[PDB]
Parts: C-alpha cells; structure tokens; sequence
RNA sequence: ACCUCGAUGUCGACUCAUCUCAUCCUCGAGCUGAAGCAGGUUCGAAGGGUUCGGCUGUUCGCCGAUUAAAGAGAUACGUG
RNA sequence: UACUAAGUGGAAAAGGAUGUGAAAGUGCUAAAACAGCAAGGAUGUUGGCUUAGAAGCAGCCAUCGUUUAAAGAGUGCGUAA
C-alpha cells in the first residue's frame, strides 16, 4: 500500500545516502544462472546488483538532493549497482563479464558525489 | 485507445487534402483515396504535423468509426510513404510461377493452364520459381492478391505442400 | 547446449553428439581423462555444443538422495510421506552438504544445510 | 464445424466471436468450431 | 431406486407442486444448496442419476446430504386401455419438489469444485435450479 | 366420441401425378482416428431423377440381377 | 421522458452467448492501471520410488527448498524418455 511504498523510498534513500558508488545498467538477454554467477562472483557486502523501480529510483534521487542523474532514467532500463567503499573492483569486474556476454547496453552512473558519460564509465573500469 | 493516438507525420512530402467526403493523401508513391461516408461521426483538425480526431458524442458506432479510420488513416500514410510488402512461399515437387507483361502464371497441378490477371498499382516479382512477392500501396489488394493466389492451393497439413504464407506455420499430422 | 548421461567408466558411446559436428574419437580421451578419481560412479556431462568446435565439457555430480537413504540404513523410502521411518542427525546432513556445494547454486552453506532438511521432507526422514 | 444448440470453450485457448449476429467459436485448434449457439 | 419400504396405501391422490416453498427452504447441514425455482415431480430415478453424478464428481472427502424424499407414488394405466374399470396400479415413486426446496447439499471440499459438482446434479433434473450459500 | 347411420364406397394393384424436407443420387463446404482410392459425420441445397423380376391379394418382407441412386412422408393410409 | 435494432412487436421450452440500458458494492491506477510489444523466466536435478523409460509436463512419495525481480517438481505442445 501506500504505507508501504513511502517506507520503501525512506530505506533506499538512506541507503543511497549513506552509500558511495553507483551505476546502472539493463537487463537484457541474460540468463538466471548467469544471474546467480554474479552473485557469487562478487561475494562482497559492499557489491549489490538488484532490479530496482524506475519510478521508485527517481524519486529516491530526489530526496538524495542530486542532480543531473535524470537523463539515465528516462525512457530506459534501469538496474542499481550499488558499492561501499572500493567501487573500481566491482565495476573491473561487472565490464569483465559483459564482454563475456553477447550484447550489453549501458548508461551511466553516479559516483563520489560526480557524475560520468558512457566513455567515462570505459575509463572508470 | 486507437481513437486518441498520435498520428505524427513529417510535412516532407506527405500533404493529406480533406475535402467533404475525399481524403487525399499525396506522397513519395501514388496517392490513395479515402471515401467518407455521409454523416460521418467524427470531425479531424489538421495541426503542424499532428491529426487529431474527435467525436460529437458517446454513440457506439461513434467509437467505432472514430478508431477504424484512424487505423484507416495510418494505413493510408505509411503505404504512400513506404508501401507495403507480402511474401508468398510456393513449395512443391513441380510448382513454379513467373511473370509475362500484367499475367502472373502458375503451373501447380493442374492439367489446365493457370493465369491471373494483376491489377493496377500492385507489382508482382518472382526471384526464385518457389518465390513470389506482391508489392503495393494499398494494403488491401495486395492482401486479396496474396489470397486469391492461394485459392488455387491452399496448404495441406500432411506434407509441406501448398502456396504457404512466409514463416506461417501448420499443424503436422503424420498419414501413415 | 546438450545434457547428455554417460557412465564415468564407459563413455566412449553415444550417436547422439556425432549430429552436431563434435569430433567425437579425439574428445574420448578428455571424457576419460578426467573421470578416473570417481571410477564407477554415474557422472552426466553438460556438452556446449555450438559450431566453434572447441566443445568445453563439464563433469556433474551423481544425483541427490541417494546419500540419505545410505547414512538412512534404509534401501527405500516409505511409500506414505507420514510414516516416518528414518532419523538423520545434522552431522550426516553437513557432510552431505559440504560434498554437494560444488554442483549447488547457493551463496551460502546453510542455504545447503536446509537443501538436505528439504529433499529428506521428499523423502520423509525427520531432520534430527 | 459443429452445430450445437449451446456453444462453450473448449480448451482455453478457444474465443467467443459475433459474426453476422450470429455466435460461433473460433480456436487454433479447427476440431474445437462450434456454431449455432 | 429411492423407495418407501411399505406404505398404507397402494393408490393415494397426488400431491401437487404449486406454492410457496414448505420445508427445506434454507441450507442448514451443508453450507452450499441447489434451490429449485419451478415446482415439478421428480421421481427417484432423476435423483439416482442425479446423485450418481454428483458423486463421481466429487472426491474423497466430500461429504452430501439428500434432503427430497419421493414419498408419493404415482400411477399408469397399461397401453391400449380404455378409460373405465378402477384406477391404475402405481408404477414409479416421485418426489414433490416446491419452488424454493433444497434438493441437494455439499461440504467438505473446495468451492471450484462444489460449483462445477452441484451444476451437474441440476442438468439432470428438470427444475430450474440455483446455487445458495448457508447463512453464518 | 364433436361431423356424417332419410348411405362419407372401405385393402391391394393399374393410370395420372402434385406437394413437404427430416436429402437416396447428382451440386457446394467444415471436421476427420482424411497419405492416395474409397469412406464416416455435420452444414447448405427439393431443379431433375429415383430399375426390372421370383414367392405372397398383398402394403410389408426375403431373395436374384443391375443402377449414380433404387429416399422418408402427406394429399379421405390421393385417386372405383 | 426513456428503451428495442430483433420486424422483436407479430407463438413456444431445457440450455447457450463480450447484444444493450439501469442500479448497488468491491481491486489497481498520472508513486502509472489492463492489453499488446521488448527482455529474462533459474540452481541443486534430470529429486526419488516407479516405469523397458519419464528426470519441469505416465502413476506416484509427495506435491521440496535456496539464489533471486522472477520462476512452477512447471504452461502446454512435444521428446521412447
Ligand atoms: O355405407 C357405405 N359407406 C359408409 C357411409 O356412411 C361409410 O363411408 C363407411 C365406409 C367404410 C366403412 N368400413 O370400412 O367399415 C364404414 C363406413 C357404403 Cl357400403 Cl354405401
Ligand atoms: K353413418
Ligand atoms: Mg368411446
Ligand atoms: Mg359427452
Ligand atoms: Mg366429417
Ligand atoms: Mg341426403
Ligand atoms: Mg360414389
Ligand atoms: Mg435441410
Ligand atoms: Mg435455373
Ligand atoms: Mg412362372
Ligand atoms: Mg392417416
Ligand atoms: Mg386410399
Ligand atoms: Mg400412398
Ligand atoms: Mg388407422
Ligand atoms: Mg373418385
Ligand atoms: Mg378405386
Ligand atoms: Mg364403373
Ligand atoms: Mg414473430
Ligand atoms: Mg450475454
Ligand atoms: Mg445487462
Ligand atoms: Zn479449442
């Protein structure tokens, strides 16, 4: 319900405040055991990939106070990967894996109180 | 709702005439007329490259005049700029066509020769005697056109046999 | 992408793999090769067959239950879910797990801990 | 085609159509057309 | 064949089905009932076929009520005969069904299956029938 | 038991047929446990056609040989 | 002032139907509704008896659990399986 949805917004704001690093990404044309592998391969509390509401993660950006964010999520696919304290190991090894996909879009993310274009994500790795 | 859908078309080269009862849609191809019957419930307005179609009141026929004509609308215009297309797979042991001048001929099955005679603005090309496809700017004929060719043999369902349809599949039976 | 059920000793056999192409007397030798630690046990293997010719194969382990009824002392299971005629205590159900972690998906060990407690529902033996 | 005094679905698939003011039932499945409903 | 093991009389008159509804009005052992909505006799064969029916399409642990009884037997005279020489001899047992009576009852199973279970015991009688839940 | 007992001739056969469709053949189509040939069922359709004999008063019926088929009925169980 | 689209009116039942109008409630929805489209739609495993065989889709022993957004001992088709 309602009570519901204004908790959920509450916590992944919190998180997202309190958090340092994040991107986002598709999901298209993956499958699950492929899924459960970056999971496992990541294995760090930090490191959380998870399918997020495009509406509900906008409106967490808004109680965030950041900005610029907005072209990302619009008219788009949108995943959160979101990593605590060392972020460069889980994106090295979240663009390992999509070159070992088939095909992977990917738009950008929001890092250390910056944001980046798609070829600065191809630096960041 | 196909009422209240945009019909957004660029002013490029495709201009729409609403006379009374004559819509004229004029285009990179041939230009296709539209017949409005009398009394139509449902008035357009013509925008920079927006139609937008309303209607007087909540009658059933008026919706349903209002979403057919839009659809009616979008045909016309996507068939002017780009036309349309159907692809006939003709299969068989002996079955071949081609073309001579405005009479496509097919030899089938059939101890009696088999002509037909293709209409107008609708062209006909086969690149392969199993391949046969019809070109068009009004959807309808070159629909009646891939039908009527397949009158003469429709696809039966114990081999591969007939005039099918491209990637159209058939429910198999095995006829021991 | 063929799962296919060959016997860890004798696994020379099988037309099926000579449809898609894979040269089938050169890979005899890896089928073998690598079997020899688990000689009579049934071992499947997962066949990536594409068209690159370079077929990656994967060993499987042999299914699960079949340990349950051995640390059960029971041959079969009772044909009635709640007649309850084997008992396992968690020592047996942690060995199984710990063995069965290499073919399993989960994150964790417990995850694999209660893999054992649900399979033995199937089976009907109460996790004691 | 079937002509039966009541017309219902056969398997889930099977649609209710009004076709000439008259109710028939099509299906993908051409052992599953009744009419006369 | 539902039957009165002995009855007082061979030949009584018939009951008839006009009116309201007397007894068995409202579902009190099951929880679902087939109401009736047009009075009609019913004889004990419609009920065998009837409960036959239902009861093949039930489960193992559903459980019925019968409450209709043919109580009432009815009479026909032989073929070819004509009119005269006493009343005929009673022949099959019918049921009076009024309209508002719960013929039959189900519990103990899930709702889908009742619905679909209560239906066909109304196609095979002729009454028009309806569904009633029980009252809590 | 309503008309007819101051009279409505009742079976079968012959001649002439007419009408209905719940269609036997011919015509069109859907489904098929419809490969082809030959079938089964349903839908549409009454324009035309729908055999000759043995036994019996026979209708009916069995049998024989053909035919695309040897239809079901009504008309005072049509027609002195 | 409404209703009917059937010539219903201007003859009929058991039963069947997204015909249409009126009313009374209840669920979601611009924190996005429904349909459609684009993606994924899992692992132990193909669980085990059982069956020549079934192991996502024969009868079963029942009608598992994790990862996870989601996933069913599966929705069917279908495969000897
Ligand atoms: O009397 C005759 N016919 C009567 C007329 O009242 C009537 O038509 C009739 C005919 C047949 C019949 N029968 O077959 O028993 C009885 C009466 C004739 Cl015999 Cl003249
Ligand atoms: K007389
Ligand atoms: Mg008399
Ligand atoms: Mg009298
Ligand atoms: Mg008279
Ligand atoms: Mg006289
Ligand atoms: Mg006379
Ligand atoms: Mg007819
Ligand atoms: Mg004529
Ligand atoms: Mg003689
Ligand atoms: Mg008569
Ligand atoms: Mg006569
Ligand atoms: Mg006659
Ligand atoms: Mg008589
Ligand atoms: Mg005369
Ligand atoms: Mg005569
Ligand atoms: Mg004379
Ligand atoms: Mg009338
Ligand atoms: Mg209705
Ligand atoms: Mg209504
Ligand atoms: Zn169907």
């Amino acid at each position: 319900a309602k009570k519901d949805k204004a908790q959920q917004v509450a916590d992944v704001s919190h998180l997202l405040s309190t958090s340092a690093g994040f991107v986002i990404f598709d999901y298209t044309s993956m499958s699950a055991i492929e899924a459960t592998s970056i999971r496992k391969k990541l294995f760090k509390n930090g490191s959380k990939i998870k399918v997020i509401k495009n509406n509900i993660l906008r409106r967490a950006l808004k109680a965030g106070k950041f900005e610029g964010i907005d072209e990302t999520a619009i008219k788009g696919k949108l995943a959160v990967a979101v990593g605590v304290n060392e972020i460069v190991e889980t994106l090295k090894a979240v663009d390992g894996v999509v070159k070992a996909k088939e095909a992977m879009n990917f738009v950008c993310g929001y890092f250390d109180n910056r944001a980046f274009n798609s070829a600065d994500l191809e630096k960041i790795a | 709702k196909i009422g209240n859908r945009t019909i957004t078309l660029d002013p490029a080269k495709v201009n729409l005439n609403f006379q009374k009862d004559h819509i004229a849609v004029k285009g990179p191809l041939g230009q296709i007329e539209l017949k409005l019957p009398p009394n139509l419930p449902l008035k357009f307005e013509l925008k920079d490259n927006n139609l937008q179609i309303t209607r007087n009141n909540e009658l059933k026929q008026s919706k349903i005049f209002h979403g057919t004509y839009n659809a009616l609308i979008t045909n016309a215009i996507i068939g002017v700029t780009q036309g349309f297309e159907k692809k006939l797979r003709l299969v068989g042991v002996g079955y071949r066509a081609n073309v001579e001048g405005e009479t496509l001929n097919l030899q089938l099955g059939y101890s009696h020769p088999i002509k037909e005679k293709i209409p107008k603005g609708l062209t006909v090309k086969v690149e392969k005697n199993t391949e046969i496809t019809i070109s068009g700017i009004s959807k309808e004929l070159v629909g009646q056109f891939a039908t009527e060719v397949r009158k003469w043999r429709k696809p039966e369902p114990y081999k591969g046999k007939g005039v099918l349809y491209f990637d159209e599949v058939i429910v198999r039976k095995a006829g021991k | 992408i063929a799962k296919i059920n060959l016997l860890g000793g004798q696994a020379k056999p099988g037309p099926a793999l000579a449809s898609v192409g894979i040269n089938m007397g050169e890979f005899t030798k890896q089928f073998n090769e690598k079997t020899k630690d688990k000689q009579g046990e049934m071992i499947p293997c997962v066949i990536t067959a594409y068209n690159d010719k370079s077929f990656d194969f994967i060993l499987k382990t042999t299914p699960v239950s079949i340990l349950l009824k051995q640390a059960a002392k029971l041959e079969k299971g009772a044909k009635n879910a709640k007649t309850i005629v084997g008992k396992i205590t968690m020592a047996k159900a942690k060995e199984i797990a710990q063995y069965k972690l290499v073919d399993l998906n989960a994150n964790t060990v417990e995850a694999a801990l209660k893999m054992v407690l649900g399979t033995a529902k199937q089976m009907g033996i109460e996790v004691i | 085609m079937k002509v039966r005094a009541s017309v219902k679905p056969i398997c889930k698939d099977c649609k209710i159509i009004k076709r000439h003011q008259i109710v028939r039932v099509i299906c993908k499945t051409q052992k599953h057309k009744q009419r006369q409903g | 064949m539902l039957q009165p093991k002995r009855t007082k009389y061979r030949k009584p008159h018939n009951v008839s089905y006009e009116g309201k509804a007397k007894g068995n009005s409202y579902v009190a052992f099951g929880e679902y009932g087939l109401v009736a909505t047009k009075g009609n006799w019913i004889d004990a064969r419609a009920i065998e076929s009837a409960r036959i029916a239902i009861s093949k399409c039930l489960g193992k642990t559903g459980k019925m009520w019968i409450r209709i009884f043919p109580h009432m037997s009815k009479t026909k005279k032989p073929l070819e005969v004509r009119m005269g020489s006493g009343k005929g001899n009673p022949e099959f047992w019918v049921a009076v069904v009024k309209q508002g009576t719960v013929m039959f009852e189900v519990a103990n199973i899930p709702e889908s299956q009742m619905i679909k279970a209560l239906t066909r015991a109304g196609h095979k009688l002729p009454v028009t029938w309806k569904i009633l839940k029980r009252e809590e």
